[PDB]
């Protein structure tokens, strides 16, 4: 019904048509998650090699 | 004018990211060289297509964009293809081995080895702005990169780009084209690290647009060429008030303020229309009630769901071609009574509408025929919830088992994050669910 | 690249008939010299073979045996002379069919020598990606110097991937009664060391040969044409470029949920015997139809005993994609129940434009399913029946190992067992 | 060979029909978590159709219609009638009802209330059965949940001998392509007690529900008169027809009700398909004119029509969309 806020231009034009009213993370912490994970890694791949070196 | 960069992640974003900029290029009239005859600002300028293009001395127009791959087979096709010479090699990064379809080995263990060397390439770009507004990032929920490398990213660029906005062009994974087996993992995983840093995401659901090949296209068996061809349109119409005249969603902040009030539900449906073949003969050309009445059949929709049990907390629409304000709100009154869309009562029953007078370009050569008009609707409902549901039962039904666990473990995750991820992802349905019913 | 390793009789024998199929198949000659017709045979050669100076492609082959009789047969093979020379490391003692004298004596001795073909040729590699070795766990070398050779490249190389072609002893076809022995000590060695063990059943083999191809008398050469088809099948994905984005890892990690359980059925479709041209192509619901079908899997395994967990079909040759992907489609939906729930859509699909020498089309099947314990089972119960009153283990013992070794052996394949059986129910 | 999966294990009615399929032998039935199906029998709550129609190669079908919900709850079935124009405030076959919670348009059944003081007419309502205002509000309080507060019809036609009161049951089968087939065989559900006019508290012989009657048995087995004698006793009491009579209105109602909804429930182009089985429960006066009581999203059929009901649903709405290698229904067409 109600058609608002309507601009026009050379490329087109745009507008508002109403119906009806209503009624993180720092640096610090992200190298440390990654670096948590690397030493996981380490600490796996030296369980392997200690197994097989038994 | 402020600029945005561009950010193609993984298989899935880099190809997807050519299919946008080859489109870009018809559009603005940008040759593969990178010429701009029209353009009578050489060297520089600050017009609407600046936005996403920047000048040399020479009159080139390059991309602001990144390639960014763990894995060289899809960028180096970027390297060789036509639009070689668009980009320049510091744009273009490329990794020795992938992440093999694990979030787990593309955010942590290939993530960390390379992220520093990304940024640094963004930084670059960021450094030829002079006003700065965000980020577009290109990736897929499933691929080990898309998933676990952009989720890395999109963290770092919280920190180094703080006032920065950042939107999401994400594929969702879709059984019929898809040849990994693990990906409901990588998108949980994904979805839950990337949301506190994502201001509005647009899903695209493969599924979708496979059929939509097949049904609108008649193609018996759509390759990602003609998905993506079909993708960049629908994305060339969502960033085309980024890239051209106009008084709607002119910045990426307009984008959160008209579809996202609550932040942490920012993934608005997309429904795009007419598709048409380009080998049939015989089209008669719908008009601007036909194809407004088109973004109400789920069949067009990027995301297969029921809007009719849901509820819009914003919508808008936006057109290409022959189109003007009377024929759009005869058209909105007539579907209005034909159609349940319900509105939250804390949101007003209305349509937000952009038009552009020129009509939607298509590649020589493509399946799109041209049209005499055009539109995509972007409506924030919770019926896209749906996509959420059959998702995370996939990844209960997986996880329960602890199915392909050890991969992740493997990489240096912890279990513990599989239901972290899966608890926020809990947390999600049940937002939907409140404002929903 | 894959760096590719043979072992023994067995493993030898199957080894160069894979190196003579596939070069047939990217059109290299005996000389080593590419003479085909289509740029797509060389896209993804340095996969498998080394570029050398001139115009000629050399196998990234390392041929092992602790005897030179089989190495000896293969130099003077048909593609004998396309291996690299260097590479041809073999001992004299022998192994006497004994696993012992392969992993601690006798091949102990020599694979140190083995290793440092396998280091030069990975530092001539780009981005070494993984391995794959072809044996028999029947023997000694190839059995036992095999899994010695696997643990000593993941020990180097501890985040590569590292596969197995690996064939199964059998009654039917058997060269000695200790052959349960060598099979149930490789075993417990391919479950920790290998990302992919194909279980390749003589038995299957010769079931095959002898009931389908009625060949009534199959020798060491019928057995190892499916094989070869076999294995050109499963690494056709790798070899030329498709749809497919071929990578060894992306498979390891799709196919496997769990880490022990990583012993897959081989399958090839249509079956054929040596020369016998069949002029009939088979239809895609044809090709279908058997490749899932018991009598063609390499794996003496009823599927229907057991749930598949993961299966990877690659269909090749000039078909519609749509069929395939209805028929496909139409298997699953037929037969759900024979596919584990609690991994959504496990079976995928592949499909290669470059059909294999003498065929139009042929379909390869590679299935990770739990019916695959009735093949460890067998060989448990031929190693109990002799193990009980400890027969033939003077052999073993005269060589240093312990009776302790055999009941960790018979310990560890049982827990595999059960741990199949687990999720056959699940 | 076509799949199928059961969810609700308590229904009579798709106990039948899952017996019906298997002994076709072309319907295999799979687990209850087996995804690859072809028919969903679903359970009656948090039925998840966000999950249909994305399995590929598979034409999926469910026994249940998203959203039809709101035409099968009580209070949401008010809220349809009064907002809907299709049906009105003044629907004529629609008794006046009002939403009241407990401590809404409580308000608004006070103002009818006056009325029908301050006229000197029937004033007796239902939920408990009372003609006091004060007597209702506070039951409604007391129990907790929402209930809806409608005019009682006071003077209902009554069966002779026994001057009985009675309800009518109509089968209403709607398919995938919104067919809205009415099964030819009703039932009225009769009460065995005497109806007592004046006497409320006495609830016997004013709600006729097949629980709570089980006189049990006198005039008809079971409590339960079928078409054929009712349409006898109509022909012969009072000179007329069920058809004409009564079955127009019936027919009328369903088909309004329906239509309306349509556009909310309609799966046409969906990619998965729904239909499902609705039980109407109306209510005659003595002057022939037929009210509609509510709408059963999971109704129970009648002993003797379960093996002709049951088959007609395999026909109609699952044969139909599944093909394997006269009518008992009435096509109300629109
Ligand atoms: C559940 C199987 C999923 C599997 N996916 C992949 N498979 C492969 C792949 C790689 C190598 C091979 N070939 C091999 O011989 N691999 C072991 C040496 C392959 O054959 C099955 C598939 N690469 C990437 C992906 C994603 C797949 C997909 C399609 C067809 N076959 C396998
Ligand atoms: N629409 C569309 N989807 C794609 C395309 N490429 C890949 N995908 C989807 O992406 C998912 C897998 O992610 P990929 O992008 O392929 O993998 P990746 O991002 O490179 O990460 P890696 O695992 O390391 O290779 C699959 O489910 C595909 O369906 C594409 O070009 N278009
Ligand atoms: N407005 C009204 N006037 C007179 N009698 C009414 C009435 N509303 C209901 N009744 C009688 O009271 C009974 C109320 O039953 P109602 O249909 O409300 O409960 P119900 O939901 O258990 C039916 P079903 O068990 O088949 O779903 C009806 O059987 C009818 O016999
Ligand atoms: N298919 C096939 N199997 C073989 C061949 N030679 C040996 N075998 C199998 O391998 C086992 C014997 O092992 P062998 O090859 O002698 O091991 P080696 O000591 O390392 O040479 C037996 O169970 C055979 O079934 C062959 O040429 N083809
Ligand atoms: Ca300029
Ligand atoms: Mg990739
Ligand atoms: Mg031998």
């Amino acid at each position: 019904m109600e058609v608002i806020e309507l601009n026009k231009c050379t490329s087109g034009q745009s507008f508002e048509v109403i119906l009806k009213p209503p009624s993180d993370p720092s640096l610090e912490e992200i190298q440390k998650k990654l670096e948590a994970a690397e030493e996981r890694r380490k600490y796996q791949e030296a369980e392997l090699l200690k197994h097989l070196a038994e | 004018m402020r600029e945005c960069i561009s950010i193609h992640v993984g298989q899935a974003g880099v190809q997807i990211g050519n299919a946008c900029w080859e489109l870009y290029c018809l559009e603005h009239g940008i040759q593969p060289d990178g010429q701009m005859p029209s353009d009578k600002t050489i060297g520089g300028g600050d017009d609407s297509f600046n936005t996403f293009f920047s000048e040399t001395g020479a009159g080139k127009h390059v991309p602001r964009a990144v390639f960014v791959d763990l894995e060289p087979t899809v960028i180096d096709e970027v390297r060789t293809g036509t639009y070689r010479q668009l980009f320049h090699p510091e744009q273009l990064i490329t990794g020795k081995e992938d992440a093999a379809n694990n979030y787990a080995r593309g955010h942590y263990t290939i993530g960390k080895e390379i992220i520093d060397l990304v940024l640094d390439r963004i930084r670059k770009l960021a450094d030829q702005c002079t006003g700065l507004q965000g980020f577009l990032v290109f990736h897929s929920f499933g691929g080990g990169t898309g998933s676990g490398f952009t989720s890395l990213l999109m963290e770092r660029l919280s920190v180094d780009y703080g006032k920065k906005s950042k939107l999401e062009f994400s594929i969702y994974p879709a059984p019929q084209v898809s040849t990994a087996v693990v990906e409901p993992y990588n998108s949980i995983l994904t979805t839950h690290t990337t949301l506190e840093h994502s201001d509005c995401a647009f899903m695209v659901d493969n599924e979708a647009i496979y059929d939509i090949c097949r049904r609108n296209l008649d193609i018996e068996r759509p390759t990602y060429t003609n998905l993506n061809r079909l993708i960049s349109q629908i994305v060339s119409s969502i960033t085309a008030s980024l890239r051209f005249d106009g008084a709607l969603n002119v910045d990426l902040t307009e984008f959160q303020t008209n579809l996202v009030p609550y932040p942490r539900i920012h993934f608005p449906l997309a429904t795009y229309a007419p598709v048409i073949s380009a080998e049939k003969a015989y089209h008669e050309q719908l008009s601007v009630a036909e194809i407004t009445n088109a973004c109400f059949e789920p069949a067009n929709q990027m995301v297969k769901c029921d809007p009719r049990h849901g509820k819009y907390m914003a919508c808008c629409l936006l057109y290409r071609g022959d189109v003007v304000p009377k024929d759009v709100n005869a058209a909105i009154a007539t579907i209005k009574t034909k159609r349940s869309i319900q509105f939250v009562d804390w949101c007003p029953t209305g349509f937000k509408v952009g038009i552009n007078y020129q009509p939607p370009t298509v590649v020589p050569g493509g399946d799109l025929a041209k049209v005499q008009r055009a539109v995509c609707m972007l409506s924030n409902t919770t019926a896209i919830a749906e996509a959420w549901a059959r998702l995370d039962h996939k990844f209960d039904l997986m996880y329960a088992k602890r199915a392909f666990v050890h991969w992740y473990v493997g990489e240096g995750m912890e279990e513990g994050e599989f239901s972290e991820a899966r608890e926020d992802m809990a947390a999600l349905e049940k937002d939907y669910e409140e404002v929903g019913v | 690249e894959i760096v590719h390793i043979q072992a023994g009789q067995c493993g030898n024998q199957i080894g160069a008939k894979f190196w003579e199929v596939i070069s047939d198949e990217h059109g290299i000659d005996p000389t080593g010299s590419y003479h085909g017709d289509s740029d797509l045979q060389l896209e993804r050669i340095n996969v498998y073979y080394n570029e050398a100076t001139g115009n000629k492609y050399v196998p990234r082959a390392i041929l092992v045996d602790l005897e030179p009789g089989t190495m000896d047969s293969v130099r003077s093979g048909p593609f004998g002379q396309i291996f690299r020379p260097d590479n041809f490391v073999f001992g004299q003692s022998g192994a006497g069919n004994n696993w012992a004298k392969g992993h601690y004596t006798e091949g102990a001795e020599l694979v140190d020598s083995v290793l440092d073909v396998v280091r030069k040729e990975s530092e001539s590699c780009d981005c070494l990606q993984g391995f794959q070795l072809t044996h028999s766990l029947g023997g000694g070398t190839g059995s036992g110097m095999g899994t010695l050779l696997i643990s000593k490249i993941r020990e180097e190389y501890p985040d590569r991937i590292m596969n197995t072609f690996s064939v199964m002893p059998s009654p039917k076809v058997s060269d000695t009664v200790v052959e349960p022995y060598n099979a149930t000590l490789s075993v417990h060695q391919l479950v920790e060391n290998t990302d992919e063990t194909y279980c390749i059943d003589n038995e299957a083999l010769y079931d095959i040969c002898f009931r389908t191809l009625k060949l009534t008398t199959p020798t060491y050469g019928d057995l190892n044409h499916l094989v070869s088809a076999t294995m050109s099948g499963v690494t056709t994905c790798l070899r030329f470029p498709g749809q497919l984005n071929a990578d060894l890892r992306k498979l390891a990690v799709n196919m496997v949920p769990f880490p022990r359980l990583h012993f897959f059925m081989p399958g090839f479709a249509p079956l054929t015997s040596r020369g016998s041209q069949q002029y009939r192509a088979l239809t895609v619901p044809e090709l279908t139809q058997q490749m899932f079908d018991s009598k063609n899997m390499m794996a003496a395994c009823d599927p229907r005993h057991g749930r598949y967990l993961t299966v990877a079909a690659i269909f090749r040759g000039r078909m519609s994609m749509k069929e395939v992907d209805e028929q496909m489609l139409n298997v699953q939906n037929k037969n759900s129940s024979y596919f584990v729930e609690w991994i959504p859509n496990n079976v995928k699909t592949a499909v290669c434009d470059i059909p294999p020498r003498g065929l139009k089309m042929s379909a390869t099947f590679i299935g990770n399913s739990t019916a695959i314990q009735e093949l460890f089972k067998r060989i448990s119960e031929q190693f109990t029946a002799m193990f009980r009153r400890k027969a033939f283990l003077h052999w073993y013992t005269g060589e240093g190992m312990d009776e302790m070794e055999f009941t960790e052996a018979e310990s560890n394949m049982n827990d595999l067992v059960s741990e199949y059986q687990q999720y056959q129910d699940a | 060979m076509y799949t199928f999966v059961v969810r609700d294990e308590n229904s009579s009615v798709y106990a039948e029909v899952s017996r019906l399929l298997l002994a076709t032998g072309q319907w295999k039935r799979l687990r209850k978590d087996n995804p690859r199906f072809n028919l969903m029998l679903g359970e009656r709550n948090r039925l998840p159709f966000g999950r249909l129609g994305h399995e590929p190669g598979l034409v999926q079908l469910v026994n249940y219609y998203r959203g039809a919900d709101k035409l099968c709850r009580k209070a949401s079935l008010v809220k349809l009638i009064k907002t809907s124009p299709e049906l009105s405030e003044s629907c004529t076959w629609f008794p006046e009802s009002y939403v009241i919670y407990p401590t809404d348009e409580r308000e608004v059944f006070l103002a009818a209330y006056n009325r029908r003081r301050e006229g000197r007419e029937g004033n007796v309502w239902i939920a408990l059965i009372s003609s006091e205002a004060s007597e209702l509000l506070d039951f409604i309080d007391e129990q907790g949940q929402v209930h809806v507060i409608q005019k009682y019809l006071e003077k209902p036609l009554l069966l002779e001998p026994g001057h009985r009161k009675f309800d009518i049951r109509s089968w209403v089968l709607v398919d995938h392509l919104y067919n809205i087939y009415l099964y030819r065989e009703g039932v009225l559900r009769t009460s065995s007690e005497p109806y007592n006019s004046a006497n409320f508290q006495d609830k016997t012989c004013h709600l006729t529900n097949h629980c709570i009657q089980k006189n049990y048995g006198r005039y008809e087995e079971g409590n339960e008169m079928f078409f054929e004698e009712f349409n006898q006793y109509l022909m012969d009491a009072l000179n007329t027809t069920l058809e004409n009579s009564i079955l127009l209105q019936i027919k009328h109602i369903i088909r309004s009700c329906l239509m309306c909804i349509e556009p909310a429930i309609s799966t046409k182009h969906l990619h998965y398909q729904s239909f499902q089985l609705f039980g109407f429960d109306f209510m005659v006066d003595e002057e022939l004119k037929v009210w509609l009581i509510e709408v059963n999203g999971a109704p129970a059929c009648a002993q003797k029509l379960y093996a002709e009901l049951c088959q007609g649903i395999v026909d109609v709405a699952i044969s139909s969309v599944f093909p394997l290698a006269t009518s008992i229904f009435i096509k109300l067409h629109h």
